[PDB]
């Protein structure tokens, strides 16, 4: 298909079933449907912990590097995943959310102490 | 942040300001 | 830049509402013949 | 395939109508100050602009009151003054007002930009000329206004690689026989952090279409 | 105040003039506007240069307005503006020149300093100091105090109009303060420093009562607070100056009155900075200390501002006028050359258009 402009982007396509999500990391045209046509599948991500208490992320690092070098963009969840992997720096918003959570838990602890 | 930059932000966002936040706890409170 | 002189006596004004519609009607006619 | 001639006719007439109904700046960038809406489109301006729209001047609202429309004069912006301590301004080199405007308060301008005390080599078109943001530097103040001492801009020249990339690079080196203990580094002196409020190229910007 | 030689119009009357009937040029411009084509600056130059009556002044005003709102508006030539003001003075139509000067946006009348002096001096010679003050305020708004003659005339008119004024509107205070500060900053004598102090006092009063935006908005003034601090800085400067420079008691009285009256919407300032209203008491203390220092040093004039400005004018205006007249004559010859060049270029382009139309 031909779109007016647009670009490739590496993003998460949602599959699975109701209450059981699963993600495929795909490089796709940004105008395509979320779970539709893609250029290449670059990995996968299971957001549910398994029997070993693990979240499994598969990253095709060679192809991810190739597509970033070919001009592909990155969605924010994908950037956060790559930061967690250590492939990128930690995204600013992961750090900021961690600090916000720290402050909220500190407020709760102070409430407990005050009571 | 230095106080001058914070005052600059307070002028820019006058009337739409939240309470300033201090440094976070060093570790995650339990 | 410098001023470019324009002379109304040597300028021709434009014609609005150009009727290309009649040209298309002629084309569809000749196809019909 | 039966040739579609009506499509070509429609495209040509629409193009002609567009090129003969190009709106002017006085129409596109007029504003109703009571409701803060563009009369041309009916769209409201964003809330964060409202105060400035009622307080500050457009660039040609200032230039139309100057001889030669203020070529050679210095113009700064309120947002720059609030944001930056170093001088930021345009030195005007060319002005083309919208002659249809009653007060000659719309149009385009060109100038040389000094941003945070750093001057550019050439003159280019000024963006945001239609914004209610502009201020004229008085001539008896220019020497005080432009005074800037370039501070030492010594920033980091290299950063660490992310942990996994660093490990992979070291592993590749070790596999290829190299035993160097020098840390891999990512060069960033070539990546210059350009502020988000630096003027963009007004030549590349689009224009509202007449309708 | 200006001599007869300065205001003499013989040389301009002797300029090379190609004669047209104003009706013909008016009809040509009307047709050109009908066709939505651009009118050349030579056409408006010829129309302004062939005014021969007071009604033709009215017609030329309308065509100036039309040319201003046309594609070639910024090509309005300086000899055209000078001729417009000359014709207005010639046919007893100074109100028309002042109208076009006040509404300079709509008519594009931006005189040179010679022409400002001519208009202001006509108003002064007929004792119409209200209109002379209007011309002074226009000079202030256009920041045309680059010539000492204009500075001296403006200071004279301003002090004349201030000597008989009691009720001040804040807009009037702002206009007077700017109009005295700008020429005063260029005069390194007692009158200039006294004018600086007086204008800083007025602008500081306006800042403290109506806010800083009232001071700097649509004015040739800076947006930095502390105008009263600048007045006190002028006092300090006078304290540490050569003996010759002194400071008028009247300006010091004005600043003292302003401080005594002051010690009795968006926020534009950073909240870490101290407001001027919180600094007024220290300003008053510094004013008293510096006033005592100036009296001790004998750096205070007892003569009024108007008398001092009169003496300075009678001392300096003649030399200023001689320099201005030399510059004016040089400009006249340059204008002649430019006009001849423009006419030749007009002929050339007319020919080129003719061959294109024949082809
Ligand atoms: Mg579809």
């Amino acid at each position: 298909k031909a779109y007016r402009g647009g670009h490739l982007t590496i993003r998460l396509a949602l599959g699975g079933c109701t209450n059981r999500p699963f993600y495929r990391i795909v490089a796709a045209h940004n105008k395509c449907p979320r779970d539709g046509r893609f250029v290449e599948q670059l990995g996968s991500y299971d957001p549910l912990p398994n029997s070993h208490g693990e979240k499994l992320v598969a990253l095709n690092l060679d192809r991810i590097r190739h597509w970033i070098g070919c001009g592909a963009h990155l969605s924010k969840p994908m950037e956060k995943l790559l930061g967690l992997a250590g492939f990128f720096p930690l995204h600013p918003m992961m750090i900021t959310n961690a600090e916000r959570l720290r402050r909220k838990r500190a407020r709760e602890v102070l409430l407990a102490s005050q009571k | 942040p230095p106080e001058r930059e914070l005052s600059r932000l307070r002028r820019l966002y006058q009337g739409h300001l939240q309470e300033e936040s201090g440094p976070p706890p060093e570790s995650m409170p339990k | 830049m410098q001023e470019r002189f324009l002379f109304p006596e040597y300028i021709l004004d434009p014609e609005p509402q150009p009727t290309r519609e009649k040209q298309l009607q002629e084309l569809q006619q000749q196809q019909e013949e | 395939v039966r040739p579609r001639l009506i499509a070509e006719l429609a495209r040509r007439v629409r193009a002609l109508r567009e090129q003969l109904n190009r709106p002017r700046d006085s129409q596109l960038y007029a504003v109703d100050y009571e409701t803060l809406t563009r009369p041309f489109s009916g769209r409201r301006l964003p809330v964060r602009a409202w105060a400035d729209v009622r307080r500050e001047s457009r660039l040609l609202q200032l230039l139309g009151r100057l001889p030669l429309f203020g070529l050679g004069r210095l113009v700064t912006r309120k947002s720059w003054l609030w944001q930056h301590d170093e001088p930021c301004y345009w030195r005007l080199t060319r002005v083309r007002p919208d002659y249809t405007a009653q007060n000659l308060d719309h149009g385009k301008a060109w100038g040389i930009l000094t941003f945070k005390g750093k001057t550019e080599s050439e003159a280019r078109e000024i963006e945001h000329v239609m914004y209610h943001d502009w201020r004229l530097v008085p001539k008896h103040e220019e020497e005080a206004f432009t005074a800037f001492t370039p501070a030492p801009e010594d920033s980091l020249a290299s950063v660490p690689y992310p942990p996994l990339l660093r490990a992979m690079i070291i592993a590749e080196r070790q596999k290829n026989g190299d035993t160097s203990t020098e840390e891999p580094m990512l060069n960033v002196q070539r990546i210059r952090m350009e502020p988000w409020d630096y003027p963009a190229k007004q030549e590349d910007k689009g224009r509202a279409k007449g309708t | 105040l200006l001599s007869s030689a300065y205001v003499d119009s013989h040389k301009w009357e002797a300029r090379e003039k190609e004669h047209y009937c104003l009706a013909d040029l008016a009809s040509l411009m009307d047709k050109t506007f009908e066709r939505k084509l651009p009118v050349s600056s030579l056409t408006i130059s010829r129309l302004i240069d062939n005014i021969s009556s007071r009604e033709e002044i009215d017609h030329a005003e309308y065509y100036l307005y039309k040319f201003r709102h046309s594609p070639n508006c910024w090509y309005l030539r300086n000899w055209t503006i000078h001729t417009w003001i000359r014709q207005c003075l010639k046919y007893d139509a100074q109100d028309k020149a002042l109208y076009t000067l006040v509404n300079k946006v709509q008519y594009g009348i931006f005189p040179d300093n010679f022409t400002f002096n001519l208009l202001m001096d006509s108003f002064i010679k007929k004792e119409n100091y209200k209109d002379a003050l209007s011309v002074v305020f226009e000079v202030m708004m256009q920041e045309a105090f680059e010539v000492p003659s204009t500075q001296l005339l403006s200071l004279y008119v301003l002090f004349h109009c201030l000597a008989k004024k009691t009720d001040f509107s804040w807009e009037e205070e702002r206009n007077f303060g700017a109009s005295l500060l700008l020429p005063g900053l260029k005069q390194k004598n007692s009158v200039g420093f006294s004018s600086q102090l007086y204008g800083y006092a007025l602008l500081g009063k306006v800042e403290l009562q109506q806010g800083l935006r009232a001071v700097y908005h649509n004015m040739p003034l800076i947006w930095k607070p502390g105008y009263l601090d600048r007045a006190l800085q002028v006092m300090e400067k006078v304290a540490a100056s050569p003996e010759d420079i002194k400071l008028c008691r009247e300006a010091l009285d004005v600043l003292g009155a302003v401080l005594k009256a002051l010690t009795s919407k968006l926020v534009e300032q950073l909240d870490i900075e101290e407001t001027e209203q919180s600094k007024l008491p220290q300003y008053l203390e510094r004013f008293k200390a510096l006033h005592s220092k100036l009296q001790a040093l004998g750096k205070i004039e007892s003569e009024g501002l108007l008398s001092l400005t009169t003496q300075l004018v009678k001392e300096k205006l003649s030399t200023c006028e001689a320099e201005d007249i030399a510059t004016y004559e040089q400009n006249l010859q340059q204008w002649h050359l430019d006009l001849v060049q423009l006419i030749q270029r007009e002929q050339q382009q007319r020919e080129q258009a003719k061959q294109e139309y024949q082809a």
